[PDB]
């Protein structure tokens, strides 16, 4: 139960089963997400990316290391993986509105959290009611890495659909940041990195359209990534 | 219940 893909032990893990790096994966599948989203709808330039390989048959297009715009967003992406490990994470988005600090998205792509019990087969209770992505997510099962892999793959392939041939252009003027939500079982003393604490997250208008775009279910956390526009068609 | 904002932004105009 190893992921052999040449190109994929540059970014990913080739194991994933275990919960370290079941976590680690997913730190790393936020970042190549993110990457391909932020890039594809064209809110920053190529020249903030790294051209990389996903797997031997895909490539993308990842946030570059060693440019300090691109470097400040990577790292906050990844500060938001490592809560992954101790379960702290529910939600995090990417959120674009008309002006800056706006509730009310014009676009979101949100990636959601659900998590393990040792083992990694028994899901953990996620609230406010019943949270709207556990159900989908907690059904799922660990089908091995390259499930994993194939689901990864999937992400991108399917951002990179939304982006060219369903998302109609965005408007001339915009504010994109990242907005997260914590868990129940998240301390109220911690804290991620990057992230100033807010009693606001956002709010979608009600015609909102929405794309799944994939899920990732490693060997002890699971995730669902969706397109929520009001710019589809 | 509790909510993060990133305090880094990305702007278009």
């Amino acid at each position: 139960d190893s992921i052999d893909d040449k190109k994929w032990s540059k970014l990913f893990p080739r194991i994933v089963s275990d919960p370290d790096r079941s976590s680690n994966f997913m730190t790393r599948a936020i970042y190549v997400a993110f990457s391909a989203v932020l890039r594809n709808r064209n809110i920053l330039g190529q020249e903030y990316f790294t051209k990389n390989y996903i797997t031997e048959k895909l490539k993308c297009m990842t946030l570059c290391f060693r440019n300090l715009r691109s470097n400040q967003i990577a790292q906050l992406l990844r500060n938001a993986g490592d809560a992954t490990k101790d379960g702290f994470l529910k939600e995090v988005s990417l959120v674009i509105t008309n002006n800056e600090g706006d509730l009310e998205a014009i676009e979101v792509f949100s990636m959601k959290f659900i998590y393990f019990e040792n083992g990694g087969v028994v899901a953990r209770l996620s609230t406010d009611q019943e949270d709207p992505h556990f159900a989908k997510l907690a059904q799922l099962v660990y089908e091995g890495g390259d499930s994993v892999r194939d689901q990864m793959v999937t992400i991108v392939r399917s951002v990179q659909f939304l982006c060219t041939k369903v998302l109609e252009p965005l408007p001339e003027e915009f504010t994109a940041n990242f907005r997260l939500e914590y868990t129940n079982d998240a301390p109220s003393n911690f804290r991620i990195d990057g992230f100033e604490d807010s009693s606001t997250f956002y709010t979608l208008p009600d015609d909102i359209q929405s794309a799944t775009i994939g899920h990732l279910r490693p060997g002890c956390h699971a995730a669902n990534m969706e397109c929520w526009s009001m710019l589809m068609s | 219940a509790r909510y993060g904002v990133s305090n880094t932004s990305i702007n278009r105009k």
